[PDB]
């Protein structure tokens, strides 16, 4: 019954503007404190502000005051949280979470909406097919490189196979994110079928479909 | 504006245990038991505890502990409309001041009277006797303890009316102004000082109740009082005069919303559990009035069963419980004279810290508002308690008692709940339940139950109108005894009861008519909180 | 602001062991505004236990917590494959709210060696310019493991990205990828690539070679 969406967030450059909402849906949202707490790609939590139930008692950590503003619709159930003079350490899935009961903690928590602060290009990816080599199961691969900023959506075969996969996660190298996967089929299967590679990069507006060949 | 803070919590408590437990609890609680079906009686005092005081007193806690004022501040910041509330409260406060004083100076007074061999107030051979005295209480005859009381201490006898005072009772104004020495020399330094004074003034009565309750209760015919003070008769439940009594009991005994709870609170931190501290004072006064109904019909049975005299004669009210009654059975016990000395003592100081809270709401209330008066303390509270002895020098008369009489029934009766019902208005549907609700959560980490919401909102007015309408249905023109106050006694009295009230709409028409726009833009800004 | 401090960062549980994770404060807390979270992989924290003891709808009686002033501690009696987290320890008792840094709980298994494979640059890649040789390291336990390149039997240390997955929901194992990158000059003034596997379940480190002429 109780529901918490975080909406805005994206990419944005140091010095920045962004207002980031959380629409509350299942309970009298004007009873409530609610609270942003943004958590670091590190996976760390950091309470970020607190607005009372009826907006009359603010409260900020120390690496946010003056510079973001909590704001509350208690009309049209919004939590609001303006942010300005964005540095890149705002970079955070910014959680809207509810806290009433200070001896109760957080009891809900949003899905969350990632803020990303960066001054770095956005790149579109290069897809590279990985094949062997130059037994009795084979293990393709696909390099996708050179893009950013995340996320990127790998998937083999439109999605038709899913085991025998192992995507790695992204890893940052000046100002580039470079990613990449490994498929491991039956020595038959290959070259036999087709393992295709689908990539793709909403921020470039890029889709690539790469297949992998055997020379 | 940081203010000062008390030296420690205790003090805090033992001051505002102090100022709700006092003489009502002995002089009143056992008696509405008594006379409404004893263990029964417990019942719609209970409920109306629940549903009525202690959301009151819950209430005024935390508004003192929120708004960081005393009353006239505090309720012009909680809404600027209704400011005179603050006003109204402190004046009572100063009306109650003049005559609540007294009964602590008759207590000091039987305290150095007891200083003797054999208690002065046992015989009807003294000079001040007559022959309708007998020995104890009796239908149609005058008891020894009555005729010291009366014809010896008060030499009320002398006077024919409030228009006749008589001459001045010097022992007595010595009493009076021995108790303003040391009301003066406990607040003149702020909560410093006040904030000890209580640990001996709010602790007393415990140490005297306790062997008291052993005293009452080793005396032969105990038994027999506690089955006339909690024998159940449940047909009391359905009779309204009962809940009405319980009712009214509940609220002057907890006394929320006359502007010391408030003043005290308002020296607390700002995250102070302040509802932990309204639930347990709330629980030791009425518990207080519990132990004290066996402490005092201990020796009500004692005397029906060992003195022969009827139940009907000694189970009574007032002043006349504890300054002739109980000092009469005290008189007839072996250590007569121990019993004498802690019993006065102890009233006394079951008076004095209520004193103290109650002078404090007035000193604090205007600390806040004039700054004048912030910076010089003990020259005001100098000249207010001087005030106080002089004007009740009145009191000390030959008919003082006809003064006390007349202030104790108009001064404050009436004024303080439509004062406190304005105070729930304005909270519950001005100030709103929402908005306090979210004060006390930043304060105490979370907002208050349906329960209490419900109860400040809906119970709390409805609790207040069922008294201020039974208080006006079982009115009668002033009397006392076979003495007929004149009319005019009764209008001044309807003057000082109502000099009180008239500041709640006289200042709102006030500011109403001080601010600038139009009728709904001049309610808007007078409607509006401080903080904003 | 009051730091909290949680140990350990990281912890090795198999299902069934009993388990304490720390939360040490700079400051004193009241033990009523001491909370627990749990957050799963890829979704949001969830309310565990508040108030040091007092445990959340839904969560099961093998939890629970204790301690006071600035040592308190979440133990789980016996520890199912469905802990699988990371637990995070809150304060409520002054302001800024602070969090901990929170205790990761993974998944014991069998060590498991890790099956290489090697790949060549693509030849997409060689037209832009660039060479870049990729190593795959896969479903090996624990997760710690060390990649080495050796470009004509000679190590090269360079240019090379790592990348661990997280423990695998399943066989409870991990992966890792090497990419050691260059242009495509010294990727052609050489023939012989080579990455290698050390890891804790074999003494001899796994080899997987290719020349630039097969
Ligand atoms: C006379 C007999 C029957 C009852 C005696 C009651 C006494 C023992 C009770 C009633 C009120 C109580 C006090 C009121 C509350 C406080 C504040 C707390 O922070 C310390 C204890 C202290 C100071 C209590 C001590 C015990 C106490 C004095
Ligand atoms: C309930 N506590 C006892 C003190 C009560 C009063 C008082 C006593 C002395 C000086 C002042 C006051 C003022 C509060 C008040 C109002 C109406 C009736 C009694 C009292
Ligand atoms: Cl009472
Ligand atoms: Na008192
Ligand atoms: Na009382």
């Amino acid at each position: 019954e109780v529901q918490l969406v975080e909406s805005g967030g994206g990419l944005v450059k140091p010095g920045g503007s962004l207002k980031l909402s959380c629409a509350a849906s299942g309970f009298t949202f004007s009873s409530y404190a609610m609270s942003w707490v943004r958590q670091s790609p590190e996976k760390r939590l950091e309470w970020v502000a607190e607005i009372s139930s009826g907006g009359r008692y603010i409260y900020y950590s120390d690496t946010v005051t003056g510079r973001f503003t909590i704001s509350r619709d208690n009309a049209r159930n919004i939590l609001h949280l303006e942010m300005s003079s964005l540095r890149s350490e705002d970079t955070a899935m910014y959680y809207c979470a509810r806290g009433e009961v200070r001896q109760r903690g957080f009891d809900y928590w949003g899905q969350g909406t990632t803020l990303t602060v960066s001054s770095a290009k956005t790149t579109a990816p290069s897809v590279y097919p990985l094949a062997p080599v130059c037994g009795s199961s084979v293990t393709l691969g696909c390099l996708v490189k050179g893009y950013f900023p995340e996320p990127v959506t790998l998937t083999w075969n439109s999605g038709s196979l899913s085991s025998g996969v192992h995507t790695f996660p992204a890893v940052l190298q000046s100002d580039l994110y470079t990613l990449s996967s490994s498929v491991t089929v039956t020595s038959s299967t290959w070259p036999s079928q087709s393992i295709t590679c689908n990539v793709a990069h909403p921020a470039s507006s890029t889709k690539v479909d790469k297949k992998i060949e055997p020379r | 504006d940081e203010r000062e803070t008390w030296s420690g919590k205790v003090d805090f408590l033992l001051s505002v245990i102090g100022f709700a437990v006092d003489l009502a609890n002995v002089w009143r609680f056992p008696y509405l038991c008594y006379k409404n079906g004893g263990g029964a009686f417990l019942v719609p005092y209970g409920i109306m505890l629940a549903v009525g005081g202690i959301p009151l007193f819950y209430m005024e806690l935390a508004l003192g502990q929120h708004n960081r004022k005393g009353a006239i501040t505090c309720w012009g910041r909680l809404v600027p409309l209704f400011k005179g509330i603050g006003y109204a409260v402190v004046l009572i406060a100063f009306y109650v001041d003049f005559y609540y004083n007294v009964i602590i100076a008759w207590s000091l007074r039987f305290f150095f009277a007891s200083f003797t061999n054999s208690l002065p107030w046992t015989s009807c051979n003294n000079i001040w006797n007559t022959p309708n005295c007998r020995p104890f209480e009796s239908q149609g005859f005058q008891s020894a303890a009555s005729e010291y009381f009366n014809r010896y201490i008060l030499e009320l006898n002398r006077s024919e009316g409030i228009h006749d005072l008589g001459a001045i009772k010097w022992d007595m104004a010595l009493c009076l102004l021995i108790v303003y020495l040391i009301c003066y020399f406990s607040l003149w330094k702020g909560i410093s000082t006040s904030g000890k004074v209580v640990w001996f003034t709010a602790l007393f009565p415990y140490a005297a109740l306790l062997i008291l309750l052993i005293r009452g209760l080793t005396l032969p015919g105990s038994f027999l009082g506690i089955q006339y003070y909690l024998t159940p008769n449940f047909s009391a439940i359905y009779k309204a005069e009962v809940w009405a009594d319980a009712a009214t009991q509940v609220f002057f005994s907890l006394g929320p919303g006359f502007g010391v709870l408030l003043a005290y609170a308002s020296y607390n931190k700002y995250h102070n559990n302040v509802y932990k501290d309204a639930l347990l004072t709330s629980f030791i006064n009425s518990a207080t009035s519990f132990i004290a109904g066996f402490v005092i019909f201990s020796v009500l049975g004692y005397m029906a069963h060992t003195l022969g005299v009827r139940i009907e004669d000694v189970a009574t009210e007032g002043p006349g419980l504890v300054f002739v009654v109980y000092p009469a059975a005290i008189a007839t016990m072996p250590a007569s004279t121990f019993w004498a000395l802690i019993f006065f003592m102890m009233l006394a100081t079951l008076g004095l810290d209520s004193s103290f809270g109650g002078s404090e709401a007035i000193i604090t209330a205007l600390s806040d508002e004039f700054p004048k008066i912030k910076r010089n303390r003990e020259l005001f509270v100098a000249g207010l308690f001087s005030l106080y002895f002089v004007v009740g020098l009145a009191s000390c008369t030959q008919g003082g008692f006809y003064f006390f009489h007349l202030l104790d029934r108009y001064a404050a009766g009436y004024s303080i709940l439509v004062a406190v019902f304005f105070e729930a208005i304005a909270v519950s549907w001005i100030y709103g339940t929402n908005r306090f609700s979210e004060d006390i959560r930043d304060m105490i980490g979370f907002p208050p139950g349906r329960y209490w919401q419900v109860c400040w909102r809906f119970v709390a007015p409805i609790f207040l109108l069922f008294i201020t309408v039974y208080l006006l249905i079982g009115y009668e023109p002033l009397t006392y005894a076979d003495y007929v106050y004149p009319s005019w006694a009764n209008a001044l009295g309807w003057c000082i009861a109502g000099s009180s009230v008239v500041m709640i709409p006289a200042v709102a028409i006030f500011k109403l008519l001080s601010t600038p726009g139009s009728l709904r833009q001049r309610f808007t800004i007078l409607t509006t909180p401080w903080r904003d | 602001e009051n730091v909290l401090t949680q140990s350990p960062a990281i912890m090795s549980t198999s299902p069934g062991e009993k388990v304490t994770m720390t939360c040490r404060a700079s400051s004193s807390v009241g033990s009523s505004y001491l909370h627990w979270y749990q957050q799963k992989s890829g979704a949001s924290p969830k309310l565990w236990i508040y108030s040091t003891s007092n445990l959340a709808s839904g969560v099961p009686a093998r939890f629970s917590g204790s301690g006071s002033g600035t040592s308190y501690s979440l133990t789980i009696s016996s520890v199912e494959a469905e802990d699988a987290a990371t637990y995070y320890c809150q304060q409520f008792s002054g302001y800024p709210l602070t969090f901990g840094s929170g205790t990761k709980l993974e998944m014991k298994r069998a060590d498991a060696a890790p099956t290489v494979s090697i790949f060549p640059p693509s030849s997409e890649q060689l037209t832009s310019g660039g060479a870049s040789v990729v190593c795959f390291l896969n479903n090996f336990y624990p997760k710690d493991i060390n990649v080495k390149w050796k470009i004509d039997g000679s190590e090269r240390q360079n240019g090379v990205l790592n990348s661990w997955t997280d423990q695998d929901s399943k066989d409870s194992t991990y992966s890792m990828s090497s990419t050691l990158t260059l242009t495509k000059d010294e990727y052609e003034r050489h023939n012989s690539y080579t990455c290698e596997a050390t890891h804790k379940t074999s003494t001899s480190p796994i080899v997987k070679s290719f020349n630039r002429n097969e």
